[PDB]
Formats: structure tokens, C-alpha cells, sequence
């Protein structure tokens, strides 16, 4: 029931479930996020 | 060209005698040019 | 795209009629020189000649057209400001890393930044010219060779800098670096004459052949314009 | 994608009717080919095949459709110029850490410039193609997997130049490093004081190292055959 007008009003709602499948940016994005953030912790076994 | 001058600058100053031969003449004009530029 | 930034364009205008063939309309042509007295000018694509001609297929016969060619030339003078200079600039510090000293700890931030700035010069170079794959510009060999060279600078300076840092108790090496390497410099021009010391005169003589070896090539490749 | 970029595509072109069907209208062929005489010839791209099919559905028997396929080959060079020929120039350069001496200290330098350089062409190959994940292309997943060979050898190229800069003063030193690494050398087939000993050390486990590098680059490149 919408704000004009006093009779109600049908429609029909439709919804669409859908995934991604995740390999494109699993191989793109996070193997060198992930690949690169092994080296943060390493700097403090260098010598000076 | 700054360089071109920093390349040469930085192989002049790694030399030695053992491995180069001094100018006969290098030394009249650099111990020249010292104290025209105000410098010991 | 060969001669580019100083290349001849040739761009063609067919008019052809729609619904019709030969034997109904025929077009005629007038003036041999399309006009061209009501032309603004075009800042940097001047016109070199302006024809046009009347086609007719001689084994179809339901073909006319008219084809009018344009002639165009570049003035070239805002991509040479912008894209000759600065490629030059940069690929003139190719045979600068063997006049280094090894002892001074700065060969590799030069060679690889040379070489980062070519490959960057090569990918925009890539962007302004069209994807036909039949050619290539005399700008894109060019900067393809001088990488090729560069990275071969790579290899001949790591095994350069290996050479220096050796010991007396670590490296023997043996009579035939001697009896090579202490008789080969007169024959390339030196003036010279305890084995800490005899390394660095082994290091400072085969970059200094590497030297003449790479001003040969290139100016032997760059009269490959000719 | 799989050959980037010296692939061969095959697209589709459906034709159907619109309003009517089998039993008002029937489209039938022509001829078997598609008709190429005014066909200028493109640049990038070039055909091979134009081959025309007309299908029709046994359970349904109310659906014809005409259905051409055009399968065409990419002219290989622009692509190769621009992202074949400097991956390989690059990735010449990764076994190259090892035979440089640990006293210069231009170890990372030339390692972590090679590590953001094949970083920088996954990202361009990412942004080329399309992003599908039934198929993997082959230059992507070649340098995915030097790039796992690069940073393995950078956490072991930070160990060889922690072990080189020991002293007498700091390190205890243990007997057990002499008795590996004494008897290492006619096995690499090498030839030959406690501060300059730890440089000796140093300049064999890199030499191994090298070793099994060499070993599994000419068994990658030799597995994509
Ligand atoms: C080389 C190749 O596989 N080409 C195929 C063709 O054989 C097939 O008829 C059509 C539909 O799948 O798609 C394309
Ligand atoms: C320009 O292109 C047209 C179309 O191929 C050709 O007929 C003509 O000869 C060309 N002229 C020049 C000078 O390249």
C-alpha cells in the first residue's frame, strides 16, 4: 500500500542467488598479497 | 650530463698507484687551481 | 607505421551509390583536385595533394565509385620534443656501468634502472601506435635491441663483480689467468706492471675490454638506420 | 585462453525467426560457406573457416535455427614485442643473485627489483584478459611460478648474508659445521682465520643452492612441453 492513493497495489518480486567463482582473482590477487607479506618479519634477521 | 660527470668523478676518486700512473703534469695544475677557489 | 613520427598518411573516401548499379546512375566527376579553398588549417597534420578518381569494375559491370585520396604528412615536430629526446637520454647510459669502479658498491642500481626505464619507454611507445601486427616502427627495434644489449650488461657485470672480490686463501685459480691476464692489456693499450691486489687488476682489465666491445656495437647497430 | 597470445578463437552467430516457427516458416541454407568476397582484409585479426550449420531439436520439433561459426587466428607479433619478449628478459635474471659475492651487498637490490618486475607483468596480463576462471592461461601460471621460485630465493638469500657476517666475537661456532662443511666440497668439486672461516661457509651454501636451481629451471620449462 503506496502513499498516493488508498487502493493496494500487486507485484512481483524476483530475487537472483549467484556466486563467483574465485579462481581468477585467487590466482592474481591474494598469491602475491600472501606471497609478499611472508616478508615482513624477515628484516630483523639481517645483520646490521 | 650530471651523470655523465658523476661517472667520471667516481672513477677518478677509486685509483692508486699500484694500478694507475699519476699525470706528469697533474699535479702543477691541481695544486694550481687550490687556492684560486679558496681552498687550503 | 615505419617511419614514424616523420611518416606519409594516405587515407581513402569511397563514395558509392546505395540501392543502384551501373545501368541506372553514373557518377561523373568534375574537378580532378577536390576543392580546398574553404580549408581552415589543421595545426599539425598538414595537406601534401588531394585527388580523386572515378573506379568501374571492367569483368563485374554493377560497380561505380569515386574514390578520392588524401595525402597527408606529419609535422613532427611536438613528438620528436617528446619522444626522441627523452629515448635518447636515456639509452645513451647503456655502455656508461663498465666505466664504474667495482670497489664503489653502485653498478646494479644503475644497470637495472636503465633498464626499467627502457621497458617503460617501450610499453608507451606500444600504446600510441595501432595493433597491426604486419609492422613494426624503427623506434620499437631500436629500443628492443639497446634492452637486449642491456641486460647482456647484466650478466657480463654480476660475473665482473664476482671476479673482483676474491681472496688469497679462498681462490687459488691457477698459472693460465696469469700468463693470459698480465700479457693481453699492452695489446689493449694500458700503461702498467700481493695477490689481494693482483684481483682488482684482473677485474679492471675485462670490463676495459668489455668497454671497447660494447662502443663497437654500438655504433655498428646504429648505422643499421643506413 | 590457454595459447595467449597465439590462440584460436571460435565464435558463434545464431540466427533464428522471430515471431513464426517449423510449422509456418523453414529456413534453409545456401551455400556451406559464408560469402567472402567483399571482405577487406582486417589487421589484427584474420579468418580461417567460416563453416554454416543448420540445427533442429528432436524432442521439440518446433525449432530450426541457422548457426555460423567463424573461427579465427590472431596474428602473434604485437603481443609478443610488448610481453613475451621482456618476461623473458626478465626472467633470465633470476637465478643471478647467487653467483654475486655477499661483500658487495647488492643482493637486494637485484632480487626484490626482479620480484616487483614480474609482480607489475602478472598485473598487465591480469588486465588483458577476460576474467574467467574455467581456463588459466600459460604465461600467467609461468610466472606465478617463477614468481614462488624468486621469493624462495630471497628468504635464502638473507640467511646466506646473515651466516656470512658472523665473527669469533659474537657466534660460539660448532664442530658439526665443520664436519658438513669440510666434506661438502668434492661433492660440488671445489678447491681451497675462525673470522675468515665464516666466509668459506658462505660461499658454499649459495653454491649448493645454485646447484638446485639449475636443476629445476631446465625441469619447469622443460614441463610445458
Ligand atoms: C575448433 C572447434 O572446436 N570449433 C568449434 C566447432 O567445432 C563447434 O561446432 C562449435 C560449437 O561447439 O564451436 C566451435
Ligand atoms: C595511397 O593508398 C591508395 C589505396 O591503397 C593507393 O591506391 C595509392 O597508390 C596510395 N598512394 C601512396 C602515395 O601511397
Amino acid at each position: 500500500k503506496y502513499e498516493c492513493c488508498a487502493e493496494i497495489y500487486p507485484d512481483i518480486t524476483y530475487a537472483f542467488v549467484i556466486r563467483r567463482l574465485p579462481l581468477f582473482y585467487t590466482i592474481n590477487l591474494i598469491i602475491p598479497c600472501l606471497l609478499i607479506s611472508c616478508l615482513t618479519v624477515l628484516v630483523f634477521y639481517l645483520p646490521s | 650530463l650530471s651523470i655523465v660527470i658523476t661517472v667520471f668523478v667516481l672513477n677518478v676518486h677509486h685509483r692508486s698507484p699500484r694500478t694507475h700512473t699519476m699525470p706528469t703534469w697533474v699535479r702543477r695544475v691541481f695544486l694550481d687551481i687550490v687556492p684560486r677557489l679558496l681552498l687550503m | 607505421v615505419k617511419h614514424f613520427p616523420f611518416d606519409q598518411q594516405n587515407c581513402t573516401m569511397k563514395f558509392r551509390s546505395w540501392t543502384y548499379d551501373r545501368t541506372e546512375i553514373d557518377l561523373v566527376l568534375k574537378s580532378e583536385v577536390a576543392s580546398l579553398d574553404d580549408f581552415t588549417p589543421s595545426g599539425e597534420w598538414d595537406i601534401v595533394a588531394l585527388p580523386g578518381r572515378r573506379n568501374e569494375n571492367p569483368d563485374d559491370s554493377t560497380y561505380v565509385d569515386i574514390t578520392y585520396d588524401f595525402i597527408i604528412r606529419r609535422k613532427p615536430l611536438f613528438y620528436t620534443i617528446n619522444l626522441i629526446i627523452p629515448c635518447v637520454l636515456i639509452t645513451s647510459l647503456a655502455i656508461l656501468v663498465f666505466y664504474l669502479p667495482s670497489d664503489c658498491g653502485e653498478k646494479m642500481t644503475l644497470c637495472i634502472s636503465v633498464l626499467l626505464a627502457l621497458t617503460v619507454f617501450l610499453l608507451l611507445i606500444s600504446k600510441i601506435v595501432p595493433p597491426t601486427s604486419l609492422d613494426v616502427p624503427l623506434v620499437g627495434k631500436y629500443l628492443m635491441f639497446t634492452m637486449v644489449l642491456v641486460t647482456f650488461s647484466i650478466v657480463t657485470s654480476v660475473c665482473v663483480l664476482n671476479v673482483h672480490h676474491r681472496s688469497p686463501t679462498t681462490h687459488t685459480m691457477a698459472p693460465w689467468v696469469k700468463v693470459v691476464f698480465l700479457e693481453k692489456l699492452p695489446a689493449l693499450l694500458f700503461m702498467q706492471q700481493s695477490v689481494s691486489e693482483d684481483w682488482k687488476y684482473v677485474a679492471m682489465v675485462i670490463d676495459r675490454l668489455f668497454l671497447w666491445i660494447f662502443v663497437f656495437v654500438c655504433v655498428f647497430g646504429t648505422i643499421g638506420m643506413f
